[PDB]
């Protein structure tokens, strides 16, 4: 009748916190390529038989531009790339005058691994199965797994390449659909494959080529997706239509596509897959071409801007034969300009991403908390003293 | 040990409820890497949820509750902390719910058992 | 606000600045909320400004917490407000010519 | 943690009094994979034990013999479940045998105890 | 499980009044083989910690002592075991100095114990 204090233990309720999360991959060991002699001595082998337990009436709020999984991740990635893919020459400014790192510029194999992350002892990862569910607040589908699913740690810029597929729609996960300083990172619910070549044996110099190579995309899976695409931008801004273009300039490696297969880093220019304008749900920016190909101009390099902080890095020249990548388009991390001074459109770009980008499209699902038992709540007994 | 994480979504009122259930059927009886790092991790798990549990189990002993998964106490609600009725809250709201309206109260409350534990042993020592 | 004023087609160093050296997102607006400059890790990038042209910024300061925007050859019509947001924060300096 | 296995063959009475002498001398001080897979699995049924004995001595609780391992009641023999006395079932028999004796009366036995806890329970509230 | 090692070389005082400190924080919440051979022993380690404790807390109830670390008594003391002041062994010695100091008494001391607790134990059984 007093509401006395009374004290709980055993109480399931929980708390963000920070941890350490440890990596776990299947790790071959012996093909000497960069992922698996890294995972090798960086991560455990994946866990056979994990458990996960879906949680009932639960709701958890899910902040994936808070989430600091993403710096773990990010941590791990770069030792993997210093430990790997060493330049000739590496420029690091240091305020201003610059310390210039040499070394020996072997060529590697690379091709990335999924990695999986895992909960240390006496944490466990909360995730969001909400397929519906945008990001930043409540997920209404809440489960606990000792470990996420594998996630392929790929380096890349405008179109973000063999990530997870939505399970019905393309998602907007934007921090803030009208800042204007933020991204979209939208991911697909449908991959569109993406297949880059060499031109084998095509070698030709300049004088006072060899780098080069060709990306074909699907023109109907593109025109499919971006129909798609504007369907959503239209609901966000639906008195405007809806038109893409380039960048507007900055450094090469937002205004083409970057990626990179074994040791060569490519650059690629998208203009071909961005000068619509849909409005009507039709653009015609493609005139039923019939060549059923949107095809790209890419460009091999040796001087690269670093993705890692500010510096800039020398690789040796190009290998001698075929290269190939074939990808997944899983997502385009495209912006927005201001709009301030539009009347009746809103223009989208592709220019842009940078790593921590990339990741928060992929860890947006899972958080890392921990039971705190001990808990009170007022009731009817009394204690005899 | 942590078996109540099942209960999450569930109301105070109804956690308890199933406890007890639960308590009465129980008592009354009714490749090599990947075995043998986790076979070590799954233990390290387990082990370190019982240390925690026995540590829990002594430190509440300032409070008079030592060993004991529910205690009873001698401190009332101040009802500045939250107005809410023994129904309402039992019954409308989870446990992470309850601990939410009250968790900027935590350190106050501890602090009240701390020191009325305390008074008591010294009022059961003057006496004897 | 500060208020910075150049001539004809010199140029001008008007800036940003955090106490957190970690080369933290920022960009630099107009007084329209037109993009002009802003980091995206260790990539400059550039936003649909008539200062494309013109704009650049000293990147090896990005790590010290200095986010300059530099702009060359200004023209009379570049006199405008000038936003930062660096982090949550915003600060502004006009920029007469 | 069954150190008691090898109390099987004794009686009730004998068994209560090698415990007895046991904690007064107690307490008054007085080729890899042979090695990895059964290392794994000895813990593991070291660790299982220790849970199952805390689990039980949670349980107890709800006969109001929480954290002991004997707890003396409030609740009278029927000598409908066995008319012996004392002396002839704890000195003519083993543990085993007596729990077959009285094998088909546990959950009876089980379901007074709980009642005597609650409403003993009951009491003292309403007492305060 | 004993995180008292450090305490090593402070008084008894001292190490009492470190506990309570330590406990209201804590309550308030403020190249394989180098790998798996050791993570073997580790656990080990930690499951003996454990069942040593767990037996000790049970073993303890001989003198009515069980489920605690700290218990008081109804014996005490004879001083010809030592005629020092309660000030002077709590605040001018360890608890190593101290056990040394009537190490030679400690089996007389825990007869008493097992003698007074067990009349005790009578005499409510008598009154009853
Ligand atoms: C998205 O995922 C897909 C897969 O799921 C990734 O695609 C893989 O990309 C790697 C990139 O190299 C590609 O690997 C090549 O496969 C060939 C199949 O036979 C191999 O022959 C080839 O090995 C040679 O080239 C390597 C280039 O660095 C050398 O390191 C290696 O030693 C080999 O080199 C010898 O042969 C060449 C032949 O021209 C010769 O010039 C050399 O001197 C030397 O003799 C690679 O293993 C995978 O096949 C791709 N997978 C598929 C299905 O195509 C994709 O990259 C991911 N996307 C992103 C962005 O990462
Ligand atoms: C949360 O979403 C998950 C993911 O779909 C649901 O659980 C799965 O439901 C599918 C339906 O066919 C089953 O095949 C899976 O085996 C289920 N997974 C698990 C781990 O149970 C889940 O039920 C949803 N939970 C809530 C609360 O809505
Ligand atoms: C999401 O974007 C909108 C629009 O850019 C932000 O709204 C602006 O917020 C500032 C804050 O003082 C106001 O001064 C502006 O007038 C707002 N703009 C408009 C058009 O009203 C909104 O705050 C952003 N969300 C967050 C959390 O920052
Ligand atoms: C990408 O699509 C283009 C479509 O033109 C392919 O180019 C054609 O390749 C065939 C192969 O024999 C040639 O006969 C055609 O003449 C080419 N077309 C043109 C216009 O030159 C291109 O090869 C495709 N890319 C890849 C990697 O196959
Ligand atoms: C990229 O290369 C792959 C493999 O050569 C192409 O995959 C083929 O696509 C056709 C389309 O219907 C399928 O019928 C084939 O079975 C696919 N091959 C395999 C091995 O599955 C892929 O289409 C190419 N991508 C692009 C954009 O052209
Ligand atoms: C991508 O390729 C296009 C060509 O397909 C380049 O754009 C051309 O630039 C010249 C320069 O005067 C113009 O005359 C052409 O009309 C442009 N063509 C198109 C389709 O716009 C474009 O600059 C390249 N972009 C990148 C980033 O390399
Ligand atoms: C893409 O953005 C550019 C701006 O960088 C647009 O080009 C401008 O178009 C207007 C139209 O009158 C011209 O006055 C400007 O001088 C153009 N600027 C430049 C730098 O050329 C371009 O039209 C946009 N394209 C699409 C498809 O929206
Ligand atoms: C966007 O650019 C692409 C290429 O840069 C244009 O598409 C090609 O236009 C030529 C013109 O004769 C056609 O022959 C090609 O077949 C087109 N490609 C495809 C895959 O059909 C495209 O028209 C431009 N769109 C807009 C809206 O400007
Ligand atoms: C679109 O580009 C793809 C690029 O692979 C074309 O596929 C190739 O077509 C040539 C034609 O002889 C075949 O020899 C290749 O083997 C095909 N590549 C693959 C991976 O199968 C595709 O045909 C192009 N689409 C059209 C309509 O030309
Ligand atoms: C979906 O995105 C919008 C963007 O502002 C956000 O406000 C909304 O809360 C998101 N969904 C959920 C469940 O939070
Ligand atoms: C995309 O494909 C659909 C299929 O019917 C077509 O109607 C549409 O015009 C195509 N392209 C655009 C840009 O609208
Ligand atoms: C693209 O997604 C499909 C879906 O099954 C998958 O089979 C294919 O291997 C993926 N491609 C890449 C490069 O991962």
């Amino acid at each position: 009748a007093k509401k006395w204090v009374t004290v709980y233990y055993g109480v399931p309720v929980w708390k963000e916190a920070t941890t350490t999360l440890f990596c776990a991959s299947d790790a071959k060991a012996y093909d000497t390529e960069v992922h698996n002699v890294w995972a090798t001595h960086a991560c455990v082998p994946t866990d056979p038989n994990p458990q996960e337990i879906v949680l009932g009436n639960v709701t958890e709020n899910f902040n994936m531009w808070k989430n600091n999984m993403v710096e773990q991740m990010h941590e791990d990635i770069i030792s993997l790339w210093d430990q790997s893919l060493k330049p000739c020459v590496k420029l690091t400014p240091l305020c201003c005058n610059t310390s210039v790192i040499t070394q020996a510029c072997p060529k590697v194999s690379f091709e990335p691994i999924p990695i999986h992350y895992c909960a240390p002892a006496g944490f466990a990862i909360l995730k969001c199965n909400s397929k519906t569910f945008n990001g930043s607040g409540p997920c209404t589908n809440v489960s606990t797994v000792q470990c996420t699913h594998g996630i392929r740690p790929v380096v890349s810029t405008q179109l973000l390449l063999n990530g997870s597929l939505a399970e019905e729609e393309i998602v907007i996960r934007s921090e803030n659909i009208t800042d204007n300083a933020k991204t979209i990172i939208v991911q697909l619910n449908e991959a569109v494959e993406i297949n880059c070549t060499r031109p084998n044996n095509n070698t030709r110099k300049s004088i006072h080529n060899i780098r080069q190579a060709h990306c074909n995309i699907s023109k109907a899976r593109w025109n499919e997706t971006l129909g798609q695409i504007v369907a959503k931008l239209e609901e966000q801004f639906p008195n405007k239509t809806i038109i893409f273009n380039h960048s507007s300039g900055g450094d090469p490696e937002i205004v083409t596509h970057s990626f990179n297969c074994g040791g060569e880093f490519f650059y690629c220019n998208t203009t071909p897959l961005f000068n619509s304008t849909w409005n009507n749900t039709r653009t015609d920016d493609y005139p039923t071409g019939g060549e059923q190909n949107i095809t790209l101009q890419c460009r091999i390099k040796q001087i690269i801007n670093m993705w890692q902080g500010v510096g800039k890095a020398m690789y040796a020249p190009p290998i001698r034969g075929q290269i190939r990548c074939s990808s997944n388009i899983t997502g385009l991390l495209l912006t927005r300009d201001g709009g301030r001074d539009q009347n009746g459109t809103e223009t989208f770009r592709p220019g842009g991403g940078n790593m921590r980008d990339n990741w928060r499209s992929e860890l947006y699902k899972y958080k890392v908390v921990k039971i705190e038992p001990l808990g009170i709540a007022p009731t009817a007994c009394k204690r005899r003293v | 040990i942590l078996g109540f994480l099942g209960a999450a979504g569930s109301t105070m009122g109804a956690a308890s409820m199933a406890l007890t259930v639960q308590a009465r059927l129980l008592l009354s009886g009714i490749h090599m890497l990947q075995l043998t790092v986790w076979g070590i991790k799954q233990l390290q798990a387990r082990v370190l949820a019982v240390e925690r549990y026995l540590r829990d189990q002594q430190l509440l002993g300032i409070w008079g509750c030592s060993g004991k998964i529910i205690c009873c106490t001698n401190v009332p609600w101040n009802d500045s902390w939250s107005n809410k009725t023994i129904n309402e809250i039992w019954d409308n709201m989870t446990w992470m719910q309850w601990e939410k309206e009250i968790d900027n109260y935590t350190q106050h409350i501890y602090t009240l058992l701390e020191v009325s534990q305390i008074q008591q042993e010294k009022n059961e020592q003057e006496l004897l | 606000k500060k208020v910075v004023l150049g001539k004809k087609g010199d140029t001008v160093e008007l800036t940003c600045t955090a106490s957190q050296k970690k080369s933290i997102q920022f960009h630099w607006k107009n007084s329209n909320q037109i993009k002009i400059l802003g980091n995206q890790g260790s990539f400059l990038t550039k936003g649909p400004s008539k200062l494309n042209d013109r704009a650049d910024s000293r990147r090896s300061l990005w790590d010290q917490g200095n986010f300059p925007l530099i702009i060359k050859n200004l023209k009379i019509e570049d006199s405008d407000t000038y936003i930062c947001e660096v982090e949550d924060q915003k600060e502004e300096v006009q920029l007469l010519v």
